């Protein structure tokens, strides 16, 4: 039960050392029902053009790297037809199979926390101002210090949202322990207070990858150990066609 | 009630309850009946007081402001939010989405800075977009369709029930998103907080001496449904319109890893 | 033109200039929009804080019986800017209205919203789209008929329309003793 | 119930429900306590 | 609840739901299911709070006047009408005929301009044609058949219920007609407004110092039936005995017909 | 369904381009019932002498004409036997088939609002006085300006009663669009708070004809385009015989 | 009901009735949504 | 049977003087069946995002204007989500409701031929060379003469494909006779020798609008009489996801 495969919309994912997929809060994503819907317009359901695996830019994991975060759905804009249906539609749902994968040898050690946090409302570096939208969204890095300026407070102990970073285990999450597994798959149903929401101005969840045990290896092992994020929306549907937004 | 402890004996077998893998995102479901030898004990302990209705169902102070009798300091205005005070904020910033309807209780205590006759207070609530009064003889105060409470001192505190008045299927404690569609303007939960201002004044026309009343609003959530739990707040509450923070130590320190009192 | 009768009539002409320019354009939210806050839909809506359902815009053409035309009335949900060309406006929920014997057309704004209700007051979180009108072809008129006509607009609610949170109206604004 | 409105009612403190399975073990493949994890 | 939206598909037929004729006096009954393609959605939205009983059924201020203790300024008189204050007037001038019975709530707040003992107030209602008092020791105040409320301060506000006391089958908000049969005299709804004067005084005989009380009457219509709806008032409320007005702009202006924020 | 005919008491009305008749509030007028009556005297019911079409004075519709209003029942005094039964009786009901008719060519354009407003309590031009009864009742004309004096405020935007003139669509009304129809027929049941009312001192409704789209035509078309009002009471009954009133 | 008088009673807010047919389509000849108006 | 309405994917089309829609060769378009398909990949079927009315740029119809032609599907590129699914997919089908509309008065005369010709393989102006792709695809105009150069031979008598222009009546077509109708709607099923074909390098049909009777009107009538084309694909489905093509 360590080997697993995920095939979505002409893109399959192979893993051979992995924990089983974690279904966020025990709910598998699905289309919006007729009783819980709010928009009387026929939604667009391109199941194979958008609901497929998209591979983000990989990041180098070093001995002193604090962590990273992505903000979805927005991070998936201008990527395939999933980003084109954002610009032409006003509403959207998805279910985001998140496949974070980081391989190593049996002579490397380290432990990542791959956690999906719904509504990770970040905090500004200077407590009396507001920071631009380019700060939130090459994933932004945490820092093992305290930054100052018109930035998101990207310290690691307070994970950006101002909590204990060890208490991020309450969210749907996995661990990549390099002796056990080299990938972590999290399935996230559509979590929001509203049945459909705009995908640009609203970040439904953020993906935080935080090494609790840092990477360590002796001389001779490969120093370049990259972390690759492969996110695939599921059961994505759109509503409210209009002219394309320039963003 | 909570689960009883089943009796176990000495075991020597190829089954391993203690051996787990945390990296599966899985919390082990083991009991003390799996690790050691236990006796049969009947647990009559219940989890009745840890429920969300009992936890959140206590009236917490959410607003204090003064308004004087005999200008704009003659009446109070609140523009309703939970974020005014820290203790109820940390309970509500513990769940991402939560759906409840609240009753509010006012504690109005007038204090002299010549004898006050009797003080009658008006707590007028304007839903968002309504006409705001800029004076005590505003004309707004007549409440044709605004809810309003008239209270004279020396009586029970004014308690009225409020429904779930949110536009969305739940109140959102956190909103990781922007106000405008171009990702601009106001960031955070402030955008979602569209609940009307709360206006409090003395319906007494004047007074022979300066009387300063203070109001204390106590929300108590009831019929509570909460979704997506999140960790409690660690660092303090610098602002009211944003979750901004100074970085703080995660836990109190020790001198050594072995050191213990 | 507000304290007159020319506020209601929409100037629609026959010419070669400005056929790639909108005929009109306004906010779709009937509470704060400076066009339809005063209608019967907007007068009964300003006693309330929340509103839900579809509104529909009816367009009566008040030209001559010989003058014919076609118009594109479009609704575009928020998220992008106002449509500046007819190409960008025909991507929203539009209707091409041939003008003939019927002489009236209904654009039903279909209630494409994220939430179940919207705020009557103007806030970014729940803001309605844009209602623009364009020349599909032109207004064509015979030699002896008057070449400048005008469209008369209407607005009402559908059967799934509802208002939700009572408040006072801001219009009356009493100054003092009567 | 002395009022018609449902929000104007007593708090339903009596009911006690819980589903800790959606937080402690949200995994797809069932994991037995007895068996090894992998 | 409101009507659900039925699912529709692509249509190409000789039927035309969008094509209407407004000049028939007819409002088109079309839905978004007729113009575009829709999904099936179940509307659990209700129109419970837009009804006339919920709309008009809130207590609005209708009368404020002062009366002093220790002449004719010693007591108040109102000669009952809805037209004293603008916000409830615009709700009642929205229907031509409307039949309701109201309960009135008084908010009486005494203020000192030496210690007041306690203030007890009398609100005497004389039906039309009854004897009016010209003094506080009038002799009229004894209420053999006039309804009257005695209220001492520090208690709940005086609420009493009133029936539908009109001569006609409904109250008329508007009366496009004259008082005399020769089309002469008083024009408008003043002719129909035959509801008695309302007299309020302190039953305290005197006071050592000047005490000025103010009363606030709050009508709340209930058991409401309304006929012949009419548009809401645009221009303000210059008078109380007539619908007189200065002409005002119909709507707020823009800079262009295309101009939009 | 464009041709229609109305025959009342020896007077028929022919129209060939018209919308269907509008029944005011969905109630057709009738005689007063025995349970809703108040006067124990045998009412006079001259069904053919009074319940017939009466044709008022026609008005010229110009390019800049603001509008007109009549006040009924009073406008029908000293017209036939319907006005004679007003002077001798104290009470009265009717049901007023209102047939407003305005014909044009296919080269004229314009759009009238023929609206019947119950209890159109007018407003005085100077806000602190009262105006005579000859101001209310050759129909009085609106003005596209602001008048001053001892007159009814006959501005058009505020239709005299102090509301938005576009919001007069709530009342029973039709439109005369010169490309579609040349007549507008409105049936008005007896609308009052009282079962019978005097017809002289009380104006049950007023008939407002307001051109929203003004009349327009090139040179050669007929400039004189008159608007004719043909009002016919229905189910009229009278009570309270007395000596004739001198008005 | 603690009082004999009918005016001394609670407001009947619960009932919800409506007949919009007497305002939106008060016409004599029935007009079908599908068919043309004239 | 002159009034008609067409509602596709949130966009309806109203016409009141029209001939009935012409179904090309008596076949209504549909999705590709399982027995006539060739690509074993799940096709993308965005029925409401792409299958809707798209309005092309209108053209001025003059007394001496020879004609126009568009080349579809290609003309619908970079227009809505129908053009975005071209750039990301390799295959495509559709069914193209074509609604050509041209209104006039009763004092204008003229007669257009709105004909859809499958595989209108054009001819070069100089008989020994080949012309660029910008010549084929503001619609290209015919000429009432003979052009020369590296261009498509856009004479009108030989309609570009080298046939008699009066013999274009064999194709699915309508006429816009300005005394009878002001619109022409043609429904075109997917006509090709292959079940799916690429939409960029292949032009399934061209839309030729040719005035046989030229526009004529006296002085005073409106000179600007535009012709608007409103084409809506139907039952469009796509296959072969890949990176976006830069065209
Ligand atoms: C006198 C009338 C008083 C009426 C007061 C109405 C109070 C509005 C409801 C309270 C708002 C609750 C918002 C909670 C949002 C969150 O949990 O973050
Ligand atoms: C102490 C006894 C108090 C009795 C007060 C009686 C009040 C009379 C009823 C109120 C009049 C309502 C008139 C409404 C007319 C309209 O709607 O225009
Ligand atoms: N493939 C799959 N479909 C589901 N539908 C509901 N739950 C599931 C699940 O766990 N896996
Ligand atoms: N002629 C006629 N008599 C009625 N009696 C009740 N309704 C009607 C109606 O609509 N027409
Ligand atoms: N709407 C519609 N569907 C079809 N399916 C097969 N033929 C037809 C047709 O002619 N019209």
């Amino acid at each position: 039960d360590r080997v697993r495969s995920m095939t979505l919309g002409n893109s399959t994912i192979t893993t051979q050392e992995s924990a089983n997929v974690v279904v966020g809060y025990g709910e598998w994503p699905s289309y919006l029902s007729d009783r819980e819907a709010t928009a009387e317009d026929q939604p667009t359901q391109p199941d194979v053009a958008t609901c497929r695996f998209y591979t983000l830019e990989s990041v180098q994991w070093e001995k002193t790297s604090p962590g990273w975060w992505w903000k979805f759905p927005e991070a998936l804009k201008n990527m395939g037809l999933f980003g084109q249906n954002m610009h032409y539609h006003y509403l959207g749902r998805a279910g985001y199979t998140i496949h974070v994968q980081c391989n190593a040898s049996k002579f490397h050690q380290g432990c990542l926390l791959v956690v999906c946090v719904p509504e990770a409302e970040m905090g500004c570096a200077d407590t009396d101002t507001t920071f631009p939208a380019t700060e939130l969204t090459t994933p932004h890095v945490f820092t093992s210090d305290s930054i100052t300026g018109k930035k998101v407070q990207a310290a690691v102990c307070n994970a950006g949202m101002g909590v204990g970073v060890g208490n991020l285990t309450i969210f749907p999450h996995q661990w990549i322990n390099l002796r056990t597994n080299n990938s972590a798959t999290i399935v996230i149903p559509y979590i929001n207070s509203v049945p459909m929401d705009n995908m640009f101005r609203h970040y439904n969840f953020t993906l935080m990858i935080i090494p609790f045990a840092p990477l360590n290896f002796t001389d001779g092992a490969t120093a370049y150990v990259p972390i690759t994020v492969t996110i695939a929306p599921m059961y994505a549907e759109y509503n409210g066609l209009r002219l394309a937004s320039t963003q | 009630t909570v689960a009883n402890t089943q009796p176990s004996g000495p075991s020597n077998s190829t089954e391993i309850p203690a051996l787990t893998a945390v990296e599966t995102g899985h919390t082990s479901q083991v009991d003390p009946s799996d690790t050691i030898q236990t006796r049969h004990v009947v647990n009559f302990h219940s989890r009745s007081e840890s429920t969300i209705e009992n936890f959140m169902g206590r009236a917490a102070c959410v607003f204090m402001d003064q308004y004087k009798i005999n200008s704009t300091d003659r009446f109070a205005v609140w523009t309703i939010n939970i974020r005014e005070m820290a203790q109820l904020r940390r309970k509500c910033e513990m769940f991402t989405y939560m759906r409840f309807d609240i009753e509010m209780t006012m504690v109005i205590t007038s204090c002299q800075d010549q004898d006050m006759p009797v003080l009658t207070h008006q707590i007028m609530y304007v839903p968002p977009g309504g006409p705001i009064p800029a004076k005590v003889d505003g004309y707004e105060w007549q409440t044709s369709t605004n809810p309003s409470v008239f209270w004279t001192e020396g009586n029970a505190p004014p308690r009225i029930s409020i429904p779930f008045i949110s536009v969305g299927n739940a109140y959102s404690s956190f909103y990781d998103g922007w106000s405008h569609f171009t990702q601009d303007g106001t960031y955070g939960y402030t955008t979602l907080n569209a609940m009307g201002k709360l206006y409090i004044r003395h319906v007494n026309r004047s007074s022979p001496h300066q009387i300063t009343s203070t109001i204390r609003v106590y929300f108590k959530p009831k019929h509570i449904k909460a979704w997506v739990p999140r960790p409690p707040r660690l660092c303090p509450y610098i602002n009211k319109r944003d979750v901004n923070f100074v970085v703080t130590e995660i836990t109190d320190s020790r001198t050594s890893i072995t050191d213990t009192p | 033109k507000t304290k007159s009768m020319d506020a209601y009539q929409i100037p629609v002409g026959t010419g070669n200039t400005d056929k790639t320019k909108p005929i009109f354009s306004f906010q779709m939210d009937p509470g704060y929009s400076s066009v339809l806050k005063r209608t019967l839909l907007g007068e009964m809506l300003n006693y309330y804080a929340h509103w839900s359902g579809s509104v529909k815009l009816t367009f009566l053409f008040c030209g001559s019986a010989m003058a014919t035309g076609k118009l594109l009335i479009s609704y575009s949900p928020p998220g992008a800017s106002v449509p500046t060309s007819r190409k960008d406006a025909m991507l929203g929920t539009h209707i091409v209205w041939d003008i003939g014997l019927q002489s009236s057309c209904v654009l039903c704004v279909p209630w494409i919203s994220q939430s179940h209700y919207r705020m009557v007051q103007q806030d970014p979180y729940t803001s309605a789209g844009y209602i623009t009108c364009w020349y599909q072809t032109n207004i064509v008129v015979p030699p002896g008929a008057p070449t400048s006509c005008d469209v008369l607009c209407f607005a009402s609610a559908c059967n799934d329309f509802s208002v939700r949170l009572l408040r006072d109206t801001p219009f009356m604004a009493q100054p003092g003793k009567l | 119930n002395f009022y018609k409105d449902a929000a104007s009612s007593a708090s339903n403190r009596q009911d006690i429900q819980q589903d800790p399975g959606k937080f402690t073990d949200p995994v797809k493949d069932l994991m037995i306590k007895t068996l090894p994890a992998l």
